[PDB]
């Protein structure tokens, strides 16, 4: 779809700010432009309890709040 | 034809399931489409057998795509088929491989993930089975290889949540079936991003393969292997020392079926884009792991 083809992605509204929203086509969600996307969802990752081991994605971790951190999975 | 299919870009299921049947069509003798499995939505799940004939040929798994957002996989599994048909008769080594071996290759082993990350969310990772109000489960935790114990999690809402029973997931339960009916497996390769890793097993254990000294061996040599086109460098170990402790894993059950050069590959890059790897990097990424995994089959051999 245009969204996919003009570099970007399909995401849930609730997944991406208004300000990184585009008009691009073909989502049953948004297209969003996932360069401008901040904190641990946005980046692929998952809030996580601390005591799980994982790949932990530091700059995203506090974006989890107390007790969590943010994951990636591979 | 295959040969005007652009390689450099990211396609939709549909365009490479269409890609597939053209790659048969153009090659009847080498490669074949099976049908292993249904999804839950319905969508067929697809393997080409590359094979030059025989009976009983010991067999090369690779699975590319049990997780959907890894766009990198999928887009690797559709530049190695195409590989498979032009290194045939040419490459001495390969050719050597296809006259004694059998390779089995999913392109998309989560077809219904894929076309949700295409439509609707980017980064979606588990399969599409529900029930819950929660949907899916971490495909890369329903095998049965430390099912439901630590290395994955009970909530139906998690990444990694491992499902109802080991198997409950239909695009792993027909791996399963496929490759135990098949009976002669000496190869099992899943391909996931990112990281730049080559692992063995195990992930759900502590426990120190067997095998361990040789699958090491293999994994610094394919390493060596894929570092040498662009200077990609590669770590090696067991899952659990290298990323984390993982249950109900891919390779950790191939292993126990007693397929012993089973390795996960996590591709391209770092960190720097993630699983949103610019579609620029597919060509080169393939290419390399290309590689690591010829020098994988080859000690197989
Ligand atoms: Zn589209
Ligand atoms: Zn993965
Ligand atoms: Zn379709
Ligand atoms: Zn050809
Ligand atoms: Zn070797």
């Amino acid at each position: 779809n245009e969204c996919v083809s003009k570099g970007f992605g399909c995401l849930p509204q609730s997944d991406c700010p208004q300000e990184a929203r585009l008009s691009y086509g073909g989502c049953s969600t948004v297209c969003c432009d996932l360069s401008k996307l901040t904190g641990c969802k946005g980046k692929g990752g998952e809030c996580n309890p601390l005591d799980r081991q994982c790949k932990e994605l530091q700059a995203e971790s506090a974006s989890c709040g107390k007790g969590q951190k943010c994951c990636v999975w591979l | 034809s295959t040969n005007t299919f652009n390689y450099a870009t990211y396609h939709t299921l549909d365009e490479i399931y269409d890609f597939m049947d053209l790659l048969v069509a153009e090659h009847p003798q080498l490669v074949s489409k099976l049908q292993i499995g249904r999804s839950y939505e319905g969508r067929p799940i697809y393997v080409l057998k590359f094979s030059t004939g025989g009976s009983n040929r010991p067999a090369i798994w690779i699975d590319l795509g049990i997780h959907s957002r890894e766009w990198i996989t999928q887009a690797t599994g559709v530049w190695f088929a195409k590989k498979f048909t032009e290194d045939y008769g040419q490459d001495p080594s390969f050719t050597a491989i296809l006259d004694s071996m059998d390779i089995f290759l999913e392109i998309v082993t989560n077809p219904d993930g894929f076309a949700f990350t295409h439509s609707q969310n980017r980064l979606w990772r588990k399969t599409r089975s529900v029930t819950s109000l929660c949907v899916g489960v971490d495909a890369n935790r329903n095998w049965d290889a430390g099912f439901g114990k630590a290395g994955a999690s009970s909530s139906p809402c998690s990444e990694t949540y491992h499902g109802k029973y080991a198997n409950s997931e239909v695009e792993v339960k027909s791996i399963v079936d496929f490759v135990k009916d098949h009976g002669n497996f000496k190869a099992f390769l899943s391909i996931h991003s990112y990281s730049q890793l080559l692992l063995y097993p195990y992930g759900y254990t502590t426990q120190s393969i067997p095998d361990k000294t040789e699958l090491n061996q293999v994994a610094k040599s394919a390493v060596a292997a894929l570092k040498s086109l662009y200077g990609t460098s590669y770590k090696y170990g067991s899952i659990i020392t290298t990323i984390y402790q993982a249950s109900g894993g891919s390779i950790d059950w191939s292993y126990n079926q007693g397929i012993k050069y089973s390795f996960t590959f996590e591709l391209r890059d770092t960190g720097r884009y993630g699983f949103l790897l610019p579609a620029s990097q597919i060509i080169p990424t393939a290419q390399e792991t290309w590689l690591g995994v010829l020098t994988i089959m080859e000690h197989t051999v």
